[PDB]
RNA sequence: CGCAGAUAUCAGGAGGAACACCGGUGGCGAAGGCGGGUCUCUGGGCAGUAACUGACGCUGAGGAGCGAAAGCGUGGGGAGCGAACAGGAUUAGAUACCCUGGUAGUCCACGCCGUAAACGGUGGGUACUAGGUGUGGGUUUCCUUCCUUGGGAUCCGUGCCGUAGCUAACGCAUUAAGUACCCCGCCUGGGGAGUACGGCCGCAAGGCUAAAACUCAAAGGAAUUGACGGGGGCCCGCACAAGCGGCGGAGC
C-alpha cells in the first residue's frame, strides 16, 4: 500500500511552485511512515485574497479514508509552511488518537 | 492547590540530578 | 483392585479448573482436567470445563470401582456447583462437603497490582 | 425499537392447500412483484413432487422443515479484545423462516436448468437428508457445539 | 404491658436491649480465664473466628481482655482454631 | 515448566519474612510511627484527695538529640516479592504497562546520611466566646432494679452538623482560619535557582547556608457560564442489530 497514497495536490488560485509539491508529497509520505490504512488524501490549498486581512491569509482543508473512519483536518495560515506544518500535526494528533482507539 | 508548579520545580531537578550523574566522575576527580 | 467410598478434591482457579480422586489416607485412583478433555488456553475458565472434567474423572472412578465419594473444594470456582451436579449426575454419592479456600494468616507478600 | 415492538402481518391462509407457511414460501421466493409467477412455480413444482411420491407434496415438505428446522442458532457479541459466538435458542417463528431462507438460497445454486426442477429435487433431498440446506444446518450445530462453553452469559 | 422504650414506668432499667448490651457484666459469666473454653466459645463462630462489638456489645476493656483470652488459649491448644 | 514422570494429592521434615477474624473515623506516642503470644526493664498521660514548696512559669535565636522509606559500609541470613536485567506478546517503533524468570535490596546486629505531600498543606503557651450530636476513659448523685449506651452533672481526649463572628472565595467555627496579649521562624513579582562560586557536615550519594548578570508584563488563588471527556445515570433516531437490494469489479 506504500505508494496506494493516492496523492491529490491542487490549489483553487495560487501561485503554486512545484517544490510546494516536494513538501506536500514528503509530509505525506511522513504520516504513510505510521499509518498502513491508506486510501485516499483529497488536499486543497486556498487563498481569500481580502485586504486588510484577519491575520489569516492562506488555508486548508484536508480529508482522508481510513478502513470506516475518515479523517479531518483543518488549518490557516499566512503562508504554505505553517499551513502544511499545522494541518500535518493535526492529522498526527487524530492518527497517534486512532491508532490509539484502533485496538 | 495546583501541579504544574512542582512539575517546573520537578523538571529542575531532574536534569540538574542527570547532569550530576553525567559529571559524577568530572567533578570528583577534577575539584580536589 | 478398588475402594467403595473414597474422596474428591477440586481446584476451580481463574484461569484453569481441575479434580482428582483420592482415598480419605491421600491416595488418588484418578483424576482428569480441561486440557484432558480438549480445551486449550483461555476457555478452560467456564463451567462447562468443569461439566466435562468432573464428569470424565467420575466416570474412570465408576470404572476402578467408587460409588461414594467425599467432597473437597478450593479456590476461586464459577463452577463448583457445576463440577457437584456433574459429579451427582455421574452415578456417586456426595459424602461431605468443605469449603476450604486456603486463607493465610496475614503471610506472605503476595505480588504486586495490575492494570 | 427502542420504544417497543410492533405486529406482525397476518398471513393468509392458501386458496388450495390449507396452509399459510406456503404463502410465506412463496412470500420468500419473490423477486421483483412477480407473486403470481411465484406461485405458479411453486405449484408446479409440488405438482412434481406430487407424481414423484404418488401423495401430497405437503407432508413430505413439512417432513423437510423437520429436518432443517433448528431450534439453536448463534448471536455474536464483541467482549474482551476478542469476539465471542454464543449459542442462543430460536423461537418457531425465525425457525421456520431461516430454513425456508436456507432453503431457497441453496436451491438457486443448482443444475436442473429451471428454478422449478431445482427447488422440486431440493425439497426432496431435504425430505431424504441430504440437501445442502442439511448440511448447513449441521454445520451450525457443530458451531453451537464447539461454543457451549459461552451459555452461562444467557443473553 | 410494656414497650422496649418508653419505659415511663421502672426505674432506669438494669436490662440490656438489642442496641444496648455488656454482655458479660450482664451474664455468662464466672471470671475471664483461658481456662473456662465452654465460655469462650460463645464468642465466636462455628468457623472459630471472633465477633465484632457492634455483635457482641461489649466495652472495648473485655473485648480485648477477651480476645487475648481466645488467642492463649488457641496456643495452648486449649480452644479448636480454625484450620486443616 | 513437564513427557528423564510434572500439575494435583497425601505423610513427614528443613526453612525464613509477615502475624488474618479482634481492628474501625477506635487507643498510645512530642513527631516519625505503633498490633501473633508470654516474661523482664522502663517511660508518659488522665481523674480524684486536693496533704506539700509558694510564681519556681511560657517561649527560645544559636545549639544538641530523635527522626518513614530508599541508599552506604563490616558481618550474618536469604522462603516469598522484586530495581536492574533476559526473553515472550502487543506495538508503526516499545529501552514501558501485560506474561515468564530473576540479581542488588527488602530481614538481623553495629554504625552512617538526616531528607518527603515528614499534611490538620493551620508554631507553641493562655482566658472568654450559641448549641446539638455520636464516641473512648475516669469520677459522682437520683428513678433505683441499684445485675443498667440507666439518667443527670463534671473532667480529659476524639469526630459530624451548625449560630454570631471571620475570610478574595472555598469554607473555619468552643479541637477556630473568631475575639487579645507574650515569644520564635518565615515571605516582599515569575524565571534564572534552593542553581553556580565560597564554606560546614558526610566514606560516597548528597544536604544546609545562598546570589548575580540577563529576561518576561506577568506567574498565580478561589469561584461562574460554556465546551469537552475512550466519567457516570436516564432516553431517542434505519445508528447498529434482524431483513432486502445495491456501490465499488466491467461498458456507456
Amino acid at each position: 500500500e506504500r505508494p496506494h497514497a493516492e496523492v491529490v495536490v491542487k490549489g483553487r488560485n495560487v501561485e503554486v511552485p512545484d517544490h510546494f509539491r516536494t513538501y506536500v508529497s514528503e509530509k505525506l509520505s511522513r504520516l504513510e511512515r505510521f499509518d498502513k490504512t491508506i486510501y485516499l488524501f483529497d488536499v486543497e490549498l486556498d487563498h481569500e485574497r481580502n485586504r486588510r486581512q484577519r491575520k489569516n491569509c492562506q488555508h486548508v482543508e484536508i480529508t482522508a479514508r481510513g478502513r470506516g473512519p475518515v479523517v479531518r483536518g483543518e488549518a490557516c495560515a499566512d503562508s504554505f509552511y505553517t499551513a502544511f506544518e499545522s494541518a500535518v500535526q493535526k492529522l498526527e494528533g487524530r492518527l497517534r488518537r486512532a491508532k490509539d482507539r484502533r485496538k | 492547590g495546583s501541579v504544574i508548579k512542582k512539575r517546573r520545580k520537578r523538571m529542575s531537578k531532574k536534569k540538574h540530578r542527570k547532569l550530576l550523574r553525567r559529571t559524577r566522575v568530572q567533578r570528583r576527580k577534577l575539584g580536589k | 483392585k478398588n475402594v467403595p467410598h473414597g474422596a474428591a478434591h477440586i481446584k476451580s482457579t481463574f484461569n484453569n479448573t481441575i479434580v482428582s480422586i483420592t482415598d480419605p489416607q491421600g491416595n488418588v485412583i484418578a483424576w482428569a482436567s480441561s486440557g484432558h478433555v480438549g480445551f486449550k488456553g483461555s476457555r478452560k475458565s467456564t463451567p462447562f470445563a468443569a461439566q466435562l472434567a468432573a464428569e470424565n474423572a467420575a466416570r474412570k472412578a465408576q470404572e476402578h470401582g467408587v460409588k461414594k465419594v467425599d467432597v473437597f473444594v478450593k479456590g476461586p470456582g464459577s463452577g463448583r456447583e457445576t463440577a457437584i451436579r456433574s459429579l451427582q449426575a455421574a452415578g456417586l454419592e456426595v459424602g461431605t462437603i468443605s469449603d476450604v479456600t486456603p486463607q493465610p494468616h496475614n503471610g506472605c507478600r503476595p505480588p504486586k497490582r495490575r492494570r | 425499537p427502542r420504544k417497543g415492538p410492533a405486529p406482525k402481518r397476518p398471513l393468509v391462509n392458501d386458496p388450495v392447500y390449507g396452509s399459510q407457511l406456503v404463502t410465506q414460501l412463496v412470500n420468500k421466493v419473490l423477486l421483483e412483484g412477480k407473486k403470481s409467477l411465484a406461485e405458479r412455480i411453486v405449484y408446479g413444482a409440488l405438482e412434481q413432487a406430487r407424481e414423484k411420491t404418488g401423495t401430497d407434496p405437503v407432508v413430505t415438505l413439512k417432513r423437510a422443515l423437520d429436518n432443517v428446522k433448528p431450534a439453536l442458532e448463534v448471536r455474536s457479541r464483541r467482549v474482551g479484545g476478542a469476539t465471542y459466538q454464543v449459542p442462543v435458542e430460536v423461537r418457531p417463528d425465525r425457525s421456520t423462516t431461516l430454513a425456508l431462507r436456507w432453503l431457497v438460497n441453496f436451491s438457486r445454486q443448482r443444475r436442473e436448468k429451471t428454478m422449478v426442477e431445482r427447488l422440486a429435487n431440493e425439497i426432496l433431498d431435504a425430505s431424504n437428508g441430504l440437501g445442502a440446506s442439511v448440511k448447513r444446518r449441521e454445520d451450525t450445530h457443530k458451531m453451537a457445539e464447539a461454543n457451549r462453553a459461552f451459555a452461562h452469559y444467557r443473553w | 404491658m410494656m414497650a422496649v422504650k418508653k419505659s415511663r414506668k421502672r426505674t432506669a432499667a438494669t436490662e440490656l436491649k438489642k442496641p444496648r448490651r455488656n454482655q458479660l457484666e450482664a451474664l455468662g459469666v464466672t471470671t475471664i480465664d483461658y481456662k473456662d473454653v465452654a465460655v469462650l466459645r460463645t464468642f465466636l463462630s462455628e468457623r472459630g473466628k471472633i465477633r465484632s462489638r457492634h455483635v457482641t456489645g461489649l466495652t472495648p476493656q473485655q473485648q480485648r481482655q477477651v480476645a487475648t483470652a481466645i488467642k492463649n488459649a488457641r496456643e495452648m491448644a486449649l480452644l479448636p482454631m480454625a484450620g486443616p
